[PDB]
């Protein structure tokens, strides 16, 4: 499952700064 | 030795693709910050002197039939064209609202052999998209190929995430704005995009609550099958 | 503002070049006659640039890997930047070696900027002139960066078609490259020789054979960029 | 199967010019 592979996946990983 | 004849009446059309919301059985996430990368854009190509046009949210559908389309207008009268697409992408695709296209099939109507009126004239395809998941730690009588003046101005690298934030937007996006309002007029494109592979190189670093994605990096692609020198303007 | 790659250092930099043209019967695949010719042109050329050349021939996907393996771990701290050619058969993303085929990604990555940090923020240049399919064009009348940064590759032709080359001439590419390299390598940026090569094979070349399969067809080099700055061999 | 793709395939392809 992974979350953190699942927000690539999803494209959800942004930066924040 | 020359550059693009930029003597036409209008310097060409410029689609701007901005697919923010995605369908529930893609799974994609809501794309923040696109909207000010899409505005941004707007802005920079219209001073560049385009006919800039904004579509929003579209299907794989659209998006293939809008280009198809736009490839059977007549450009006789144009310099070039430029197509730039804001989405979620993975390698060799780029999503739509309703799911996956090959990015090959939204450009090959602008072959030479499919849009003659586009012919020995550059099509530019600007591409805000993942084309992957790895992630960059970074460290310490004539005739002419049916193929050629094509440019695609990629986010990332072959493989790789592209980075954007919600507030400020994507890096690429930003960097493309800043280069082009500062050099858009005086620089070649190939001088302007290599600057902006300089910054989103430089001047960006990913941060992140998870350490997964922690300060990671990012580094531009461009793809020439120019075969001219291109300035934006005569 | 931005400048150019920093050139001032002991040497330009090293010049690998795999001249590939015999093949094993279990490949199949023929030999490449004229890639001599290629080869020796090429060779001149990078010589008068200032490049520390060096040609091996009929190399194993071994040998190849081993090669720019051990390349990469060399100390390139007084080179300007890094150029490797590869002559040889080609599928797409992959090359031949003596025995069979390798990807181009595996090849080019050991020089990645966490792979070989005596070149980082250097130029490492890459042409191949090899096929990437057998598709024709029968044309028409605190400081951190990208490990993937500063990469170059001059390909022949475009992903997913075929490479033209002549016995008695050798490969269209390789004499453009060579023609616009002979006239300019010396005073203009590399992007700028590379659209003129471009042009060169576009204009200036056309298939002609017995069989009408192949007859009267065309060629559009493919260049990808992750350079950073401006590049001249001076 | 085809030949005029054998000589593709296997790179026989040349310009004859």
């Amino acid at each position: 499952e992974t979350h953190a592979d699942y927000l690539l996946r999803t494209g959800q990983v942004v930066d924040i700064s | 030795t020359y550059q693009y004849n930029m003597n036409f009446e209008k310097l060409g059309k410029c689609i701007i693709i901005n697919n923010k919301n995605f369908d529930k059985v893609t799974g994609m996430g809501v794309r923040n910050g696109t909207d000010k990368d899409a505005e941004a854009l707007f802005k920079c190509f219209r001073s560049l002197g385009f006919d800039v046009i904004v579509y929003n949210d579209c299907s794989c559908a659209k998006m293939q039939d809008l280009l198809k389309k736009a490839s059977e207008e007549d450009h006789t009268n144009a310099a070039c064209f430029a197509c730039i697409l804001l989405s979620h992408g993975e390698e060799n695709v780029i999503y739509g609202k309703d799911g996956v296209t090959p990015i090959k099939d939204l450009t090959a109507h602008f072959r030479g052999d499919r849009c003659k009126t586009l012919l020995e004239k550059p099509k530019l395809f600007f591409i805000q998209a993942a084309r992957g998941t790895e992630l960059d730690d970074g460290i310490q009588r004539y005739k002419i190929p049916v193929e050629a003046d094509f440019l695609f101005a990629y986010s990332t690298v072959p493989g790789y995430y592209s980075w954007r934030s919600p507030g400020r937007g994507s890096w690429f996006v930003q960097a493309l704005c800043s280069i082009l309002e500062e050099h858009g007029k005086d620089l070649e494109i190939m001088q302007i995009l290599t600057r902006v592979n300089d910054r989103v190189a430089r001047h960006f670093e990913s941060q992140s609550d998870d350490p997964h994605f922690h300060e990671k990096k990012q580094i531009p692609c461009v793809v020439s099958m120019l075969t001219k020198e291109l300035y934006f303007s005569q």
